[PDB]
RNA sequence: GGUUCUCCCCGAAAGCUAUUUAGGUAGCGCCUCGUGAAUUCAUCUCCGGGGGUAGAGCACUGUUUCGGCAAGGGGGUCACGACUUACCAACCCGAUGCAAACUGCGAAUACCGGAGAAUGUUAUCACGGGAGACACACGGCGGGUGCUAACGUCCGUCGUGAAGAGGGAAACAACCCAGACCGCCAGCUAAGGUCCCAAAGUCAUGGUUAAGUGGGAAACGAUGUGGGAAGGCCCAGACAGCCAGGAUGUUGGCUUAGAAGCAGCCAUCAUUUAAAGAAAGCGUAAUAGCUCACUGGUCGAGUCGGCCUGCGCGGAAGA
RNA sequence: UCCUCCUAAAGAGUAACGGAGGAGCACGAAGGUUGGCUAAUCCUGGUCGGACAUCAGGAGGUUAGUGCAAUGGCAUAAGCC
RNA sequence: GCUCAACGGAUAAAAGGUACUCCGGGGAUAACAGGCUGAUACCGCCCAAGAGUUCAUAUCGACGGCGGUGUUUGGCACCUCGAUGUCGGCUCAUCACAUCCUGGGGCUGAAGUAGGUCCCAAGGGUAUGGCUGUUCGCCAUUUAAAGUGGUACGCGAGCUG
RNA sequence: UGCCUGGCGGCCGUAGCGCGGUGGUCCCACCUGACCCCAUGCCGAACUCAGAAGUGAAACGCCGUAGCGCCGAUGGUAGUGUGGGGUCUCCCCAUGCGAGAGUAGGGAACUGCCAGGCAA
């Protein structure tokens, strides 16, 4: 369950979704998880793929995650009306745009590595991809 | 062997190259040395297929455009965020 | 337990480079020294920048530090 | 709530500030009539401007992942000297991210000023007479709030309705086209259309689709079908089939309860060899047993597994 | 009611029972002028003294300070005597 | 000389009840129903850790994900305040299928009887009483079954209160 | 006219840091003393006065070095005004504008006035 500690704010805008993710290499392992699609991926979700990945290679390898969550978002509680300020802080989310690189991993082969990553992206919302650590 | 088939530029700018790749072909570039940087179009598919293996970054390469041969080396390329495509490649003339 | 605010103080370049103003007119309203005065050019208590003298108004960048400056040419 | 004859001209607002004020009212903004004024004003070109928004970035304020060097901290050899470490770790260095309340960077637009041509019934400003209005709505764009729910709610800017008929979207204030002075059984066009209802192509050329898709819906699934770039094996004959072979210790030391390949510690040896592994599936308490890895012979020519995508199928149940 | 930041869309302004914090003072000096001075944090040596008192040197260049929350500004110092 | 702080300060000087209520208005503004939405709810599906004598998928299936329905609880305040009677019961029904029984099938950790789960199927059928105003629920005894929902949570110019 | 030196500027990191070398004829710095002028919240430290022995150590000026900072294209990309389109909580097309970061490279300054010494 990842998450910040004693972050700034306990609340931030909305804001939008909009653009083109930066860390579209593999910088750490030998192979990677791209992000296809747009969105964002709750705490919950990045700890249940990690640990798809972490069983399926047996803890062989090693494991990088490339998202952080450090966005709160709130909502209100059931039988709530409008107003009356802005809700309280429940779960931490990390915005996802095309060619993000969610999860890297390397010391394993690449057979064993095309199904842990499929195990993983079977449990995220976002259409994902397989990638290889190019050379430059 | 890798010799790259080009042609000189015509028009420059983003619709022009969004045009260019949107017709199986994208933009690069070759300067280095006291001459005037060239801009080049080539085509897409002969490149994905010659610069898979890892050794296609270690040695010189050849450009022939317009009848001329000019020997370069990959410096800087630009991948597709989330697909398989090249936008651009950086060549310093060796 | 939000809620508070204060009213807006209008700061801001009253003048702009390249017009004419008269003396003692305000050219630029700030709360610090974000320019300093210049040529011909006044600095208030709350470092209003107003116009010791007629003509055109322009800015520029001087000294070490690369910090803004106004000054008036008599033009 | 109601407010009675006609015609012509112009034509709003639902905003700000204040209010025992919120459905009232006052000033201003917007409308109208009159008077007086300066290339006054607008659009475009060029010139002079200051921004810190989009984007980007991580020097700074915070946050974040990995690797190294690692002061320091614990246990241990020592005789006030001093030392090691399987173990905790500061500050830094290299790489990767994130931010409305971060900025060592920084647009497009917008806004202010100056010069110039054309155009516009002075479209500008000041003063005077009379007002209405201060419940706004939807649509696009930039946001806060909500569930990036609401024909929700709250702001910024433009459009439309309000206060605009006509054509189009089957019907449909606010969507698209377009601003009705009157008459004509005249013509050309816009959006949208041209088999019939129903005005106009059963028009021409090259493709796709088999699904009534077109004419609702996702994750995900699949020898549907079209095209493209390649790659492995192929008449010293490939792929699928066909009568064939697939053995010997390895009932293992190991946790001896049996794992013997089919629970794992484990190597992952070695002969016959046209050919076979101390082991992939089904099946036994383990056995046994049946297949496939691989290898001969005939026919025999293409076949096999992935990527990019066009159009389709399933997923798909309501009175 | 008033002040600071964000929302606020790079002039000004701009709403919400939107997100964060403050004020109802203080000072005859903490004002005027003249003269002079330049921090925080680290490293090394040194009695008590110890990570953290004071002294000396070095890196550092304002991460300090600025009577009071925040923003902008401040070396010609608006900071210190 | 005023925390005239309700801070442009209505007086120097002021708190409550009305279901005994009244008048002027408003769907500018709530309560029942409709509408929009679908957080929540219900239903279906994707991945699959594991349980199941070994064996993920006979049967369940955690950590997570994607949808459908408008059946609950909600949000909004668009319609109605110059009036749309809002819980139960009775009578009378009608539709959907996400089927309770009857009918036809696949799989089964299906020997047979009896089951479990899924698919197709809406032709017909689909209780009586005790307690409570109750719907619901508990209880007693039957049946092949005593289905789930929509219809202004069907139906008061049809009845009861 | 040139090598130099000091002062006052323009310009402000291509101008700033790190390492090495170089300078005493003048100038500059360090340096001796300070009873008096002047000052230490103590100190000739700093400031100030009387001097010039000695020195180029430190500081300062100049030269070399890219080890850093810094500047920096072309091309591409992001964003974006206007007009259209879409499987419309995001994008695409035509046209206009066009970054930031990074890359090749550049880079260890230039210049005006006055005064003084040497050679001319």
């Amino acid at each position: 369950m990842l998450q910040p500690k004693r972050t700034k704010f306990r609340k931030m805008h909305k804001g939008r979704n909009r653009g083109l993710a930066q860390g579209t290499d593999v910088s750490f392992g030998s192979f990677g998880l791209k992000a296809v699609g747009r969105g964002r991926l709750t705490a919950r979700q990045i700890e249940a793929a990690r640990r798809a990945m972490t069983r399926a290679v047996k803890r062989q390898g090693k494991i990088w995650i490339r998202v952080f969550p450090d966005k709160p978002i709130t909502e209100k509680p059931l039988a709530v009306r409008m107003g009356k300020g802005k809700g309280n802080v429940e779960y931490w989310v990390a915005l996802i745009q095309p060619g993000k690189v969610l999860y890297e991993m390397d010391g394993v082969p690449e057979e064993l590595a095309r199904e842990a990553f499929k195990l993983a992206a079977a449990k995220l919302p976002i259409k994902t991809t397989f990638v290889t650590k190019t050379v430059m | 062997m890798f010799t790259i088939n080009a042609e000189v530029r015509k028009e420059q700018g983003k619709g022009a190259s969004r045009r260019l790749r949107a017709a199986n072909k994208f933009p690069a570039i070759i300067y280095g040395g006291k001459e005037a940087p060239l801009a080049i179009e080539l085509d897409h598919d002969k490149v994905m297929n010659m610069q898979a293996k890892a050794e296609f970054y270690s040695e010189v390469l050849t450009i022939v455009v317009d009848g001329k041969e000019i020997k370069v080396k990959a410096q800087d390329v630009q991948r597709h965020p989330y697909k398989p495509k090249l936008q651009h490649i950086d060549f310093v003339r060796a | 337990r939000n809620g508070r605010d204060s009213e807006a103080k209008r700061l801001g370049v009253k003048r702009f480079g390249g017009e004419s103003v008269l003396a003692g007119s305000i050219i630029v309203r700030q709360r610090g020294t974000k320019f300093h005065a210049g040529a011909n050019v006044g600095c208030g208590r709350d470092h209003t920048l107003f116009a010791k003298a007629d003509g055109k108004v322009k800015f520029e960048v001087k000294g070490p530090k690369n910090r803004k400056f106004i000054s008036i040419e008599a033009e």
